[PDB]
């Protein structure tokens, strides 16, 4: 517990209408461009801890949207 | 509202008050010639990306289709408008 | 619940205009049951000049009616348009309520503005039910701002599309399609379509259902406004097009049918351009148009409707949505081959559900087939779709020659 | 950070006089340019050049019976 809240770290087991807010985070959002603009393979040791991270982050759910629609536009646009 | 958009239809009607349903069946991996796709030969502090409809994403507008009509009973007078603001391309 | 009468402290008040200085309370009460015994004498027979009359309303020549029945002198001067004005004074210690009489010059009597002259009394016949309900003629009873540029714009639009002449709507169709401006009048265009479409319930209209079909795929074609922010409100419009039973005023003669294929292509249009992973839009309407079809009990106007969107949506749909229930083609030839009501509407809705059907599987069967196809329509249901099969086999053979 | 920081985010506003007056003029001109051509274009037309209907259509010059009540009048007050 950190101040009253657990980590997700893996020793832990799991009439104008409202101007609305994206689902991402701010944390996770700049997560994302970071774990994206490593993967594109500038730097190889930032590559393998990019795709470690992907491969054990417990909260990489409610991102993969924009996870898969990087990879489906990146390959169709690379080829 | 009565006199709002849709005043036109308000006025016409005359009302003057002011197994194989498992979910994966449904997922369009199993439900898409996504094999089409495979090019062959061819030849942040604000959001990075859009905002989605809040309501098309989460909301049951399925419960505006109607299952039984013309011959039914239900009734219907003037309903408000709102303009939503997140939509860009609207001046206010 | 029990006699009432007039207070007997309103007559101590009589008494004192008269001039009598003190009244006993036995007194008071011998004259309150007697006066309030008169007015009850008077309030019923007023009342049978208001039965006999047939009038529920107890004018003023009621009572004066009453009065002359009992013999007591008429009150003067309540024919005239009054009501009930009453005007409290307070006073030091003496509270009463008096009439503020008003006073008016005798000249703007004799030049006062003379009403109108009556008419006199005539009959009138008509009908008031002619051998059942009663006739709808009119002796019966009844049952953020646009400017003004962009507001005639909007009426002269959306009076265009609703059916005085083709060319004006063509022409506003085209206008629709082909204008960059258009946007700050999208919301007012989508609420006038999906309420327009709501207002087939009430009349079932398939014309004007077809102009706003027609104004949604002008409305579409425009490449200057984005939709995506609207799409929530046309897409049950469009679906309410499709798999609604009622299409028809006549449901033998209209052919809802074409609003049907027609509203089938403008959702595969609308959910190719529009869906997104986030959206779901494509799954959400293919989920719609399954739980439709496969449920029982489902009109054959609605199993068309359903059926025409899900092979409208393409190939790998019919593969998979369509094919598994080519059994229930059989269910369908239960009721056309045989079929006890012959002049029954189940006959035209079922075999156009057994053409669409066919005409659809047709390339299905040639994708996933041998290219012989001996006896396939023996091993298809009702030997039907096979034949269709052969003829779309045949049909791709010469698109072939012609390539 | 996304072990457990969460922070809402927003929407780029667009807060430019410039662009506003842009997008509001650009807006009017082709509302009021659609208007006139579907108005041209299901009534009686003229034209400046011969047998001129799809490029530059006027609306056809129509008589009143009464033309000060529809000159002289304002009609927003």
């Amino acid at each position: 517990s950190i101040e009253g809240c657990q980590p997700a770290i893996p020793e832990n087991p799991p009439r104008l209408k409202p101007r609305s807010i994206h689902e991402l985070s701010v944390e996770q959002q700049l997560y994302y461009k970071e774990i994206t603009e490593a993967c594109v393979g500038s730097c190889e040791a930032k590559r393998a801890e990019a795709l470690q991270s992907i491969a054990t982050d417990p909260g990489l759910y409610q991102m993969l949207p924009r996870f898969s629609t990087f990879i489906s536009e990146g390959v169709r646009v690379n080829v | 509202w009565r006199y709002g958009p849709a005043r036109l239809w308000y006025d016409m009607l005359g009302v003057p008050e002011d197994d194989l349903l498992a979910d994966e069946n449904f997922l369009m991996v199993t439900q898409l010639h996504w094999e089409d796709d495979i090019i062959w030969d061819g030849e942040p502090w604000y959001s990075i990306f859009p905002i989605d409809n809040e309501d098309l994403v989460y909301g049951r507008w399925e419960d505006n289709i109607i299952w039984d009509a013309q011959a039914m009973p239900r009734l219907l007078e003037p309903p408000v408008l709102t303009l939503d603001p997140n939509d860009e391309n609207l001046i206010l | 619940l029990s006699n009432t009468v007039l207070p007997s402290e309103s007559m101590k008040v009589v008494a004192e205009s008269m001039g009598i200085a003190q009244i006993q309370e036995e007194t008071c009460q011998l004259l309150t049951d007697e006066v309030s015994y008169r007015i009850k004498e008077i309030a019923q027979d007023a009342l049978k000049f208001m039965h006999m009359g047939k009038r529920q309303k107890l004018t003023t020549s009621d009572i004066d009616y009453a009065l002359k029945l009992k013999n007591v002198e008429p009150l003067y001067g309540f024919h005239a348009q009054e009501f009930i004005p009453f005007r409290f004074a307070s006073g030091g210690g003496r509270e009463l309520y008096f009439y503020e009489e008003k006073e008016v010059d005798l000249s703007d009597i004799i030049n006062t503005p003379l009403p109108r002259v009556p008419l006199d009394v005539c009959l009138k016949a008509h009908w008031l039910s002619i051998e059942g309900c009663q006739p709808a003629i009119p002796e019966n009873p009844p049952p953020h701002e646009l400017s003004v540029e962009q507001q005639l714009y909007y009426k002269e639009i959306t009076e265009a599309c609703v059916g005085s002449c083709e060319a004006k709507r063509a022409e506003a169709l085209q206008s629709i399609a082909t204008d960059p401006g258009l946007y700050q009048m999208l919301p007012r265009f989508s609420t006038f379509i999906s309420e327009g479409v709501r207002v087939n319930v009430v009349q079932n209209n398939l014309a004007l259902l077809i102009y706003l079909m027609r104004m949604v795929k002008a409305l579409m074609d425009n490449p200057t406004l984005y939709l995506e922010k609207y799409v929530h409100e046309l897409i049950p419009a469009v679906m309410t097009c499709i798999v609604s039973r009622q299409l028809c005023l006549r449901p033998d003669v209209d052919n809802h049918w074409a609003l049907r294929d027609f509203a089938a292509r403008l959702v595969a249009q609308i959910c190719k351009h529009f869906s997104t992973t986030t959206n779901n839009i494509q799954s959400r309407i293919t989920k719609t148009f399954t739980k439709s079809w496969v449920d029982e009990k489902t009109p054959w106007t609605t199993r068309y409707g359903s059926i025409a969107g899900l092979a409208e949506l393409g190939h790998d749909v019919i593969k998979t949505l369509i094919l598994p229930r080519l059994q229930q083609e059989g269910e369908r030839i239960r009721s056309v081959l045989d079929g006890p009501v012959l002049s029954n509407i189940d006959r035209i809705g079922a075999d156009h559900v057994q053409s669409l059907l066919l005409k659809h599987c047709a390339p299905v069967l040639a994708k996933l087939r041998p290219p012989p196809d001996n006896q396939d329509a023996y091993r298809a249901e009702f030997g039907s779709l096979g034949p269709l099969l052969c003829s779309q086999v045949v049909k791709a053979r010469a698109q072939a020659a012609l390539q | 950070p996304h072990t457990y920081i969460k922070t809402p985010t927003y929407r780029e506003p667009v807060s430019d006089y410039q662009v506003l007056r842009e997008k509001a003029a650009s807006q009017r001109r082709d509302v009021e340019r659609a208007l006139t051509r579907f108005m041209a274009k299901t009534g009686e037309t003229q034209s400046l050049f011969k047998d001129d209907v799809s490029t530059f259509p006027l609306i056809a010059a129509r008589p009143f019976t009464i033309p000060y009540l529809t000159a002289l009048l304002p009609s927003e007050l």
